[PDB]
């Protein structure tokens, strides 16, 4: 959702 | 095991954004916290190019021993401390190295 | 630190390549079996001796530097603060190794 590692 | 300066426990994303900003917004400036959206794991809050990015850290269990990963289990670490010390030397999936610990005010 | 490793069970100091192969053999020649030593031929760094498929492979670990000492098995692609970190890491991650470090070979 809002993570730079797409989690 | 975590009494480290860079660990801030249960704080918000907005709070981490303020804390990092307040401390300089320098590249490599970072903290680790508990995830509000994922209470199971942790979040590495990292400053890069004057922007704060958030990296989810998920736990897993094999053979009854806990381990952590930031890349869907592709790179695993025995403890968060190992994860941090390792990314102070290695880029991994991060845009930069972990250079500066973000602490609470004195 | 570059001195933390010298009292670990898996650290055997200055022993020959032949001695390490014998030690691993006596320990079973099981996969993941490993020890760390100082290279007699290259005393600057260390050797990770690992057993995989009944064969003992030897991996060079050299120290390097930003004024901070670190160790590496791949010319700096993967860096470690201490040999203990390097060992703990490859118990979970293959890295440049053909398999994980499973069992410590002791003195």
């Amino acid at each position: 959702e809002g993570y730079d590692n797409s989690c | 095991h975590r009494t480290q300066l860079w660990f801030h426990g249960r704080i918000s994303r907005e709070e981490s954004q303020r804390l990092i900003g307040q401390q300089g917004l320098v590249d490599g400036l970072f903290l680790v916290r508990e995830s509000q959206r994922n209470p199971q794991g942790f979040v590495l809050s990292l400053c890069h190019l004057q922007k704060v990015k958030h990296y989810l850290i998920l736990p897993s269990e094999e053979e009854g021993r806990l381990y952590f990963s930031m890349d869907d289990g592709q790179t695993r670490f025995t403890d968060l401390l190992q994860l941090v010390e390792f990314h102070q030397l290695n880029r991994g999936i991060l845009p930069c190295l972990l250079r500066h610990c973000c602490t609470r005010v004195a």
